[PDB]
């Protein structure tokens, strides 16, 4: 039951991409993918139950070593702890519904089976990454999910914008991966082994934490690395949902939680800055997908702050990930359903009424919005309040800035989420498309997401939920009031006169433009200078005419 | 609804630039440069000078509270000491440099504990 | 096709497209339709979420109306310390 | 040309001169990139400088 | 959906694309190319030899790493008790500390000296006098 | 800390090992943590009901500990002179 | 040892960790070659230099510009 | 029309009739809207292979499982694995293979 | 269906006529196929621009600026639509 | 200010494109079409206050000021229909252009498919 | 439409076939003269070098400057590695006679 | 030796074949290269890793010509003997068969040489062969052959006085006695550095390769890419470190800085390339510089890591050349702007292009990834700054790689259809070898 959690999606994806798929068709490919996802999900549920509740960690010898030269020893070995069990359970539960939705959304796509196979590869490599006991397998999972994301974003190879976005994201993640590789070099040189269980550190040389955090921020799309995330909406809805729910974006935070070898000051500063930037970004746009992506970034920043707080903060951050994934995927899927009912319209300004879409999709979007904004007694409510309370008691004076920033960010989160729902349904109709699709499978996927959200409340992620921390009565009620304020302001749907601030905010602070010409055009010029001026010039040896 | 008709990119008919290897022509109109914003217009017609001018104040406005709180207020601001643990238990927990228990100003070796907590970068021989 | 048909030019609305199954406004007709499985599943999920929130709140209402400080100091003063 | 009346003709011409960047701006941004993306070099070198300053002060005081 | 159901009859018979561009002609079986048998024979023979090398050559013959595991296991076993006794004899530990100070070593290199009793520089310095004579005694009583 | 010394530990190292307690929770309320963990990690869905007393006891012990920490901070400030005495 | 101990690893598998780090150091630094700098997995040279610098600065009657030496940096040393 | 076209299958009913896709390309996955005739029998055979590989990896997983510590309570892994050590509770009392308190302290 | 991505002449004509009559100055009986905007219907340049935008909304089209400038009569717009494979 | 091509437009056409693009931008800054209606009425009225202008200098002044206002207000995220230029659904999956096929190339001219030297 | 084969294989060259025979050159592109001129110029860009102001400035500040930077960095890394292994000053190329290759038989 | 002479005479029988029976000509030409592959397999089965660091020793009297086998030479021989049959599969003339047979003989003889004079003599005996290969009348460039031949001759002429001086100094030319005598390490060291910095592409004297490897046909391109650069690395490992260590030490900063600047400038220069073949040409420079730095590091396991990287490049890069050659031959041009929509046109070929692109970019499940990990382990142990410099610019190579791949593969379909059975077979050995060495290279 243990190795079923990893090998089964991989085998399913291999079959879906094998020449065997020629003899099956899209019907058969969908059947195979759904069956593989369900079986892996059952295995993951069993493993989660046993590990979390009965505390049984199991280590696996899989393929022997991978390579052992010198004191460096690398082995195909898998270990399942509480962290690995949580990650596997979350990823499988997300990706099962993601596959269910993708089996219906792209029904009129020509090459559906390739899409299914790449999704299965993405899920399997995520399972590989989380199953890692040593850092090399973590790297393998990192690059495998990167490759799968590259293929999935560039699925529609006929649109240049998607190709540009994929290449940009790949290069940014490769910068992060070089930083991570340098950190791995340092970790092995100063610790002599790669298994996380053999990594217990009290005070490193600083570069360890710095480089590891930079590499993690690369995957988590934090400050100075978030630009790629918005452009990823060029890909199909299932890819964005899977990436933003439980994979890729989660991997950096997962590595940080597994390691717990960071530096609190830099972690807190980066997380707070990224959260504030994501919050101000999400309320200032009109593309539906970009807002949800920026919300993903904001929750990533929340988790960063939590893990920077401490070990308890790290576990709370892991629980925040576990609760965030479900409703993030739910929001993505509901947005995709509404968009398809809107004739592919991906802009908010042409929506309205209760005629374009089904009742279940509307209710699912409502529930996901309520959970994400921290509505009292809900899934995101518990994790967000726990992180806030643990951040309202930190011993770092730096954290005081972070607490205020996160309060503002949560208020803005409620603001733009309520604006999203308001523009989706509450406003009058202002588009031209009504094709309400009421197919069983995506509705069932939404149902599974909502059931998992219910479980996350009826059953806590860890023992932290319910652990009461002693705050003044106003302090606890503060995020509730902030969400109420966001509700009021968004239901007013009002705006300001300071239009220069508006044009600045909408531009995403010009970060893409800044990176367009500070490093990039100079890289191009350095390349031309090197080649032409040196090789054909200074390094050139001409001909002796005669 | 695949199969929408798409305009093609007609082949060039005049001498190419020396550095033409920055325009991305995928065969369909419209093409794009190697990267967005690299040359030509920007959405909103803003310029780099505009954003540099704005950031010249926005960055310091964001950074100012960090420096003020890190340079004018200490652990005495919190009305409680960190979570207490027995000596044989605390003695390992505080060994971590990232560990927050170092900020107990009531610690018997408080200044010494903070002394060990500084961060180095080059390993010393 | 489109769930909304547009008539234009004040054309006589098709007789086949009239009845309880068709509701017209500004010359444009929309259909009154009901889906059984969709509505039933929506009701089930909504009821589940509502009951979840209600019961979780009722189990933890005192820890919200008064503060944890207030509630636990009240318990200590009134119901002992050990 | 059969789709120009639907998605635009080739009348409009791109306003790009294909020219190398400004020398001073290129130099300044190259230095900015080098500083941002080679910080460990400076950190190690400054560590060595602080270490040798400590040794110099020790040598100055220890021989008197 | 064809037939109005997801469980309807198929629609495709014939050849779906041409692999390699090889097209059947008059039902005649495809001609084998001139190079195919020799290529297959040579490359399959190399692969078979590779598998037989990796799965039939003696472990010592295949790689050195197998030759040293049984020989190092016993040395580790007999040095573990030496280390443990060094945890029980402060006099021997401080003698080894003095030896390490004599040998450009720091206080923390105590266990390093224990594990290197079979090293080239150690024995050569023992023979030439660079190593203190007392190191031999330390090894002798720790083995005891 | 002398004015408000910690109470004796009712949980031994062996008991915490048997309960598999995370080491950063080995506080002056360890036994309450252990009992809460043992109760909740066995109840299934209805953990908030059949383990309410355990949670309340653990939170009460933590309330005592938090009061002790606040009092220690106040006494330290008074000694150093940060608060009028 | 690590997987048998579980949570109690911070007071139960110290000595075996020290043994393993010592073995790694012996494997690396002995016959290290002509160009490779010396390696301390347990940061032993770092903290010993730290203690010597602390003592020297104490004799120097000036404020320490370096972190105070640590008792141990890893789960082993 | 070329000779080899007669060996080629037509465009599938799933495919949009207004689309042309150069049907002659051999694709690794099947191509465009691929939907063979005997597809359900192929699907059943594929599921059979899936189940066989599932059984093989199930056997290997049960074979190579290493449990370094007793679990905290009853688990379903017992019913198919005997290498699983007998559980030990939070209080350290050893428990039977059914995960219940033994006699003397039970009931 | 009908048309290689194109709709019928007749529904296009009917939709264009139905859009056309949305002006206070306009008498209904004078709107007909291939009708002059300025000379016949007496609509200013602002009215022509508004009609272009309204037809763009009705047929879901993003007309290029030059083609829009070419539009000056009912028949021209109808024939332009009769050239569009992108009109709904 | 407009672009050089727009600078070449006739006065009537220049003002027409100005008004059209202004309506486009007002949609782009609009929360909804319903919000856009009164803005559309006001924008139509404002031009109505300039209908009877004759002095070309003041006409050019008004036109230039309006062009500068519009240029300052280029929307960063325009509202586009999905299947047009710049839209998200544009250039997703086109029909395959005709590509010739070469049957049994290896079968032709065997033993002589290498490289000249 | 040609017949480059017989009903039983036997590739026919079809020298005297009216139809155009499918061959290796079948899918060759039609070259664009401007593209050909551009590619010749870029493959023969060597004739465009000149000691102008810009070229010299760029060559000194970047090429030689970063050569010097990497050289000094290598020297620093080498000396620091020497100091981190307990070795005295070592003789680099042109550094006066000094210690080279620390003996394996000496503890440093 | 006897077996080797039998193969030498058996290979020469190609010319004696009358040209009338083309079928047998191809069969004989292919089988002549097939045999040494099995012979090297038999050698590997015969080797003992528990034996001496050198095995299968043989000396031809006082005629120098000392032949012995280490792991590096055996692995290089295996990789070359895998490569050569694919090159034979891409030729159509007897002259090409003879030239490549002589080239393979020379490479094999040099790969296990143990005499420095012997290496000098045997290595550059193929320079005229390369000259005739590259500058072929209908499609080659005479300038590229002129360049490469002059560079190689300059290196050899610089080295020769050092070789004869150390010969006179120690009275012989065998490595195992050259390594044991006191010598003026400096002069011989300069000679060795010059030759093996010309052979391996190192800045500044590296400019022959971009023209040469592009002007040559597919078979010669693969040969030059996967073999002659590794003659430099095995040259270092077999000669320079065992003979003159002090020069190696005192030059280490120079070698390191030269390798670093070579890697940086080559990586930056590649993005401005406008032809796929030139892009592939610049790609190998970074790999060779990394190999050289790994060799010169000598930290923990430098020789093994360098050998792993050499094998990885000699495996992956020839696949890039195979794809380039297929595209050019079935397209008649190498210019990028004529490549588009290749995935829909060449599905399996484009998939292989993707896979081998990732192979060039050091991704997991590939031997290049482990190779660069080991090389960076060796570099890091010496110092962390060099390792960071290698680590930081990893993005810059993948930049041009992905840009070129996406530009030529995605977009408007235009160009050739997918690959043929022969082309897939030529691709096959590299894919299987890369998978095998990226999953379980060792056991
Ligand atoms: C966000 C908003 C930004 C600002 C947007 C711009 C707002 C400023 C608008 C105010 C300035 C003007 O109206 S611009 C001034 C426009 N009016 C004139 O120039 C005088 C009339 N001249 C003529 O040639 C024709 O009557 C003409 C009416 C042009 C054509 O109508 P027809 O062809 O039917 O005949």
């Amino acid at each position: 039951m243990f190795l079923l959690s990893v090998f089964f999606p991989l085998l399913g994806g291999l079959v879906n991409t094998s020449p065997i798929a020629r003899f099956l068709g899209h019907r058969g490919s969908s059947i195979i993918a759904i069956g593989c996802m369900v079986v892996a999900f059952i295995s993951s549920v069993v493993i989660y139950y046993e590990v979390v509740f009965m505390g049984c960690a199991v280590s696996v010898d899989v393929f022997g070593t991978w390579f052992s030269v010198g004191t460096f020893h690398a082995g195909w070995t898998f270990n399942f702890d509480l962290l690995t069990a949580n990650m596997l359970f979350t990823v499988t539960g997300v990706s099962m519904a993601v596959h269910m939705y993708a089996c219906d959304y792209m029904r009129q796509d020509p090459h559906l089976n390739l899409f299914l196979g790449y999704l299965s590869y993405f899920t399997g490599f995520m399972c590989v990454l989380v199953a890692a006991d040593n850092l090399l397998v973590m790297l393998v999972g990192w690059e495998g999910i990167g490759v799968c994301s590259y293929l999935l974003i560039g699925y529609w190879s006929h649109r240049l914008s998607a190709v540009k976005s994929a290449q940009k994201a790949i290069l940014v993640n490769r910068v992060s991966d070089g930083l991570l590789m340098w950190g791995v070099l340092w970790v092995w040189y100063h610790l002599g082994s790669l298994e996380y269980d053999l990594l217990n550190v009290y005070s490193a040389s600083g570069f360890v934490g710095l480089s590891i955090l930079i590499g993690a921020m690369g995957k988590s799309a934090q400050i100075l690395f978030h630009v790629w995330l918005a452009d990823a909406m060029e890909g199909p809805t299932p890819v964005s949902a899977l990436i933003h729910a439980a994979t890729l974006v989660t991997a950096g935070v997962y590595l940080l939680v597994r390691l717990h070898i960071h530096d609190e000051m830099f972690v807190i500063i980066v997380g707070s800055l990224t959260a504030f930037m994501a919050g101000v970004f999400g309320a200032t746009q009109s593309d539906l997908k970009r807002v949800i992506a920026y919300s993903t970034c904001s929750q990533l920043g929340y988790m960063m702050v939590s893990l920077g707080l401490g070990e308890t903060g790290g576990e709370a951050s892991m629980g925040h990930l576990m609760t965030h994934a479900s409703f993030k995927a739910a929001l993505f899927l509901a947005a995709g359903m509404v968009i398809s009912g809107n004739g592919g319209n991906q802009h908010i300004a042409r929506y309205g009424g209760s005629a374009h879409s089904a009742m279940f999709t509307m209710l699912t979007l409502m529930v996901a919005s309520l959970s994400l904004i921290g509505w009292p007694e809900l899934s995101g409510f518990y994790s967000k309040e726990t992180i806030l309370n643990l951040a309202a008691i930190c011993a770092d004076p730096i954290a005081d800035v972070a607490h205020t920033l996160l309060l503002l960010t949560a208020m803005l989160t409620s603001a733009y989420t309520t604006k999203l729902f308001y523009q989706c349904f509450m406003v009058d109709f202002s588009g031209s498309s009504v094709t309400p699709v009421r197919n069983v499978l995506p509705i069932l996927a939404m149902a599974i997401l909502l059931l998992d959200i219910m479980l996350k409340v009826w059953v806590g992620t860890n023992l932290l939920s319910g652990m009461l921390f002693f705050l003044p009565w106003g302090v606890k009620t503060l995020p509730f009031g902030l969400m109420v304020a966001g509700i009021l302001t968004a239901t007013a749907a009002v705006g300001s006169e300071r239009f220069t601030l508006i044009r600045f905010c909408g531009s995403r602070w010009g970060f893409d433009q800044l990176f367009a010409r500070s490093p990039v055009n100079p890289i191009f010029d350095l390349g031309r200078i090197t080649w032409a001026i040196g090789d054909r010039g200074l390094l050139s040896v001409g001909n002796l005419r005669a | 609804g695949a199969g929408a008709p798409v305009k093609l990119a007609p082949r060039p008919d005049k001498p190419l630039p020396t550095w033409y290897e920055l325009w991305w022509d995928n065969g369909y109109y419209p093409g794009q440069p190697a990267a967005d914003f690299m040359f030509g217009a920007w959405p909103g017609n803003m310029t780099e000078t505009y954003y540099l001018r704005f950031w010249s104040v926005f960055g310091l406005a964001l950074a100012a509270p960090f420096y003020y709180v890190a340079n004018f207020t200490d652990e005495t601001r919190m009305p409680m000491v960190p979570q207490q643990y027995p000596a044989e238990v605390r003695d390992v927990l505080v060994q971590r440099r990232n560990s927050m228990l170092k900020h107990d100003f009531s610690a018997p070796d408080f200044k010494e504990v903070k002394d060990r907590a500084k961060i180095y970068w080059t390993p010393m021989y | 096709a489109n769930a909304y048909h547009r008539t234009y030019n004040g054309k006589p609305v098709p007789p086949e497209l009239q009845g309880a199954d068709y509701i017209t406004y500004a010359g444009v007709t929309m259909k009154k339709e009901f889906h059984l499985f969709d509505t039933v599943l929506s009701k089930l999920i909504g009821a589940g979420a509502t009951f979840t929130c209600l019961y979780h709140f009722y189990l933890n209402a005192e820890e919200h109306w008064h503060g944890d400080i207030y509630f636990f100091e009240k318990d200590v003063q009134q119901n002992g310390w050990d | 040309t059969s789709l120009d009346h639907v998605f635009g003709d080739n009348s409009n011409k791109l306003n790009y001169n294909f020219e190398p960047m400004g020398m001073g701006s290129l130099f300044i941004r190259t230095m900015v990139m080098v500083g941002v993306f080679f910080f460990p070099v400076f950190i190690m070198i400054n560590d060595d400088y602080k270490y040798t300053s400590f040794l110099d002060k020790v040598a100055a005081a220890k021989a008197a | 959906y064809p037939g109005g159901s997801f469980w309807s009859e198929g629609t495709q018979t014939g050849k779906n694309g041409f692999l390699f561009g090889e097209v059947p002609i008059n039902g005649q079986p495809r001609k084998t190319l001139w190079w195919e048998p020799y290529w297959y024979a040579g490359f399959g023979g190399m692969g078979v030899g590779v598998y037989l090398i990796y799965h039939a050559k003696p472990l010592e013959a295949l790689d050195i790493k197998y030759w040293a595991a049984p020989r190092a296991a016993k040395e580790l076993e007999t040095e573990m008790r030496m280390l443990d006794k060094l945890n029980e004899r402060p006099d021997l530990k401080e003698r080894l500390v003095a030896v390490c100070k004599d040998l450009n070593m720091i206080e923390d290199e105590a266990y390093d000296l224990v594990l290197m009793r079979n090293e080239y520089k150690v024995k050569l310095g023992m023979h030439t006098g660079r190593v203190p004579e007392d190191l031999k005694a330390i090894y002798e009583e720790l083995e005891a | 800390a002398d004015r408000f010394p910690p109470p004796p530990m009712k949980a031994t190292q062996e008991q915490m090992d048997a309960a598999d307690v995370p080491y950063h929770y080995r506080d002056y309320c360890a036994h309450m943590y252990i009992d809460y963990k043992e109760c909740r990690l066995t109840s299934g869905f209805s953990w908030r009901t059949k383990c309410a007393h355990e949670l309340h006891a653990y939170n009460k012990c933590e309330y005592k500990e938090f009061k002790r920490r606040v009092a220690i901070a106040i006494e330290e400030k008074r000694r150093r002179g940060l608060i009028a005495a | 040892c690590v997987r048998a101990a579980g949570t109690a690893r911070y007071h139960k598998c110290t000595e075996v960790m020290k043994r393993l780090q010592a073995a790694v150091r012996v494997a690396s630094n002995v016959d290290r070659g002509p160009l490779a700098r010396k390696r301390d997995v347990g940061f032993i040279y770092h903290n010993n230099r730290l203690r010597e610098l602390q003592q020297q600065a104490a004799e120097l009657e000036i404020e320490n510009p370096f972190p105070a030496p640590a008792k141990q940096a890893t789960g082993g040393y | 029309e070329p000779s080899w076209a007669k060996q080629l299958a037509p465009k599938s009913g799933l495919c949009p009739p207004e689309f042309h896709y150069n049907r002659e390309i051999w694709y690794p996955h099947g191509g465009f809207y691929c939907d063979p005739k005997g597809w359900r029998k192929n699907t059943l055979l594929t599921l059979g292979g899936i189940g066989v590989l599932l059984y093989m990896t199930f056997s290997y997983s049960t074979a190579n499982e290493v449990r370094h510590m007793p679990p905290k309570g009853w688990i379903p892994s017992i019913m198919w694995n005997s290498n699983v050590p007998d559980p030990v509770d939070f209080r350290g009392r050893k428990l039977n293979r059914d995960g219940t308190l033994p006699e003397g302290e039970s009931s | 269906g009908f048309g290689g991505g194109f709709l019928d002449k007749d529904s296009v004509t009917e939709r264009v006529l139905h859009v056309t009559k949305h002006f206070e100055k306009i008498d209904a009986s004078k709107v007909s196929p291939a009708a002059s905007f300025e000379k016949d219907l007496g609509l200013d340049s602002l009215d022509v621009v508004e009609l272009v935008m309204a037809l763009e909304e009705e047929f879901g089209l993003e007309i290029p600026d030059a083609e829009a400038d070419k539009i000056a009569s009912v028949g021209d717009a109808i024939n332009y639509i009769c050239s569009n494979p992108m009109a709904k | 200010m407009a672009s050089e091509v727009v600078l070449a437009l006739p006065h009537k056409l220049r003002v027409m494109r100005m008004y059209r693009t202004g309506l486009k931008e007002l949609i782009n800054w609009s929360a909804n079409r319903h919000e856009w209606y009164p803005r559309a009425y006001a924008l139509r009225q404002e031009f109505e206050d300039s209908k009877a202008l004759t002095d070309r200098e003041e006409i050019r002044k008004k036109l230039e000021h309006g062009e500068e206002l519009l240029a300052r207000f280029r929307h960063w995220e325009p509202l586009i229909k999905p299947e047009f230029v710049g839209g998200t659904a544009y250039s997703i999956n086109p029909a395959q252009p005709k590509l010739k096929f070469i049957p049994n190339y290896d079968a032709m001219d065997e033993y002589k498919k290498g490289d000249h030297l | 439409e040609a017949k480059q084969f017989t009903p039983d294989g036997k590739y026919m060259p079809g020298i005297f076939s009216k139809a155009k025979p499918l061959d290796r050159s079948t899918q060759w592109v039609h070259k664009n003269p401007y593209i050909e001129a551009w590619y010749y110029r870029r493959d023969h860009f060597e004739n465009e070098f000149v000691w102008n102001y810009r070229t010299t400035i760029e060559a000194l500040w970047f090429l030689g400057g970063f050569t010097a930077a990497a050289y000094a960095l290598s020297v620093f890394a080498f000396r620091q590695a020497d100091r981190r292994s307990g070795y005295p000053k070592r003789q680099i190329l042109g550094d006066e006679p000094a210690m080279v290759l620390p003996d394996e038989r000496q503890f440093y | 030796m006897f077996i080797s002479v039998l193969l030498i005479l058996f290979a020469l029988c190609v010319t004696l074949i009358p040209e009338a029976h083309y079928h047998m000509v191809r069969v004989w030409s292919f089988v002549a290269t097939i045999i040494p592959m099995w012979v090297v397999t038999w050698m590997w089965w015969n080797f003992d890793a528990s034996g001496h660091g050198l095995q299968m020793l043989v000396i031809l009297g006082r005629s120098h010509l000392a032949f012995g086998i280490d792991g590096v030479a055996l692995s290089l021989m295996l990789l070359t003997t895998v490569l050569f049959p694919i090159c034979m599969m891409l030729l159509r003339t007897v002259a090409g068969f003879m030239t490549f047979i002589l080239l393979e003989v020379l490479v094999l003889s040099a790969l296990c040489v143990l005499d420095l004079l012997g290496f000098y003599i045997l290595f550059e005996a193929s320079l005229i062969l390369l000259f005739l290969l590259i500058g072929r009348a209908p499609y080659g460039s005479l300038e590229a052959a002129y360049k490469i031949v002059l560079y190689t001759m300059a290196g050899s002429l610089v080295l020769l006085p050092t070789l004869f001086m150390i010969y006179s100094e120690c009275g012989t030319t065998n490595v195992l006695y050259m390594t044991c005598a006191y010598n003026h390490q400096t002069v011989l060291g300069w000679g060795l550095l010059a030759v093996l910095a010309v052979k391996i592409p190192l800045m500044p004297v590296h400019l022959w390769l971009p023209e040469a490897h592009v002007a040559a046909p597919t078979a010669g391109s693969v040969l030059l890419a996967g073999v002659l650069l590794k003659l430099g690395g095995i040259g270092f490992l077999r000669f320079m470190l065992p003979v003159v260590p002090e020069f190696c030490v005192s030059v280490f900063p120079l070698v390191s800085t030269l390798c670093l600047v070579s890697f940086l400038f080559s990586t930056l220069s590649t993005l401005r390339q406008i032809d796929l073949k030139k892009i592939v040409a610049y790609s190998s420079i970074a790999h060779m510089s990394m190999v050289t730095l790994a060799i010169f590091s000598q930290s923990e396991f430098s020789a093994y890591s360098s050998s792993f990287l050499m094998i990885a490049h000699g495996l992956i890069s020839p696949a890039l050349f195979l794809i380039v050659g297929i595209l050019y031959d079935r397209a008649h041009t190498k210019f990028i702007l004529y490549f588009s929509g290749l995935g829909a046109s060449m599905p399996i070929g484009s998939t292989l292009f993707f896979l081998f692109t990732l192979g060039n970019l050091a991704f997991p499940l590939f031997p290049n990834f482990i190779a660069e990990v080991l090389c960076m382990v060796s570099i890091f142990a010496v110092h962390e700054l060099l390792a960071y410099v290698f680590c930081v610019c990893q993005v810059l190579g993948a930049a041009y790689g992905f840009w070129a791949f996406n530009r030529v593969v995605h977009g408007l379909p235009r160009g050739p259809a997918d690959v043929t059975r022969t082309e897939f077979h030529t691709v096959l050995p590299l894919l299987i070898g890369a998978v095998w060495l990226g999953i379980k290279p060792m056991a």
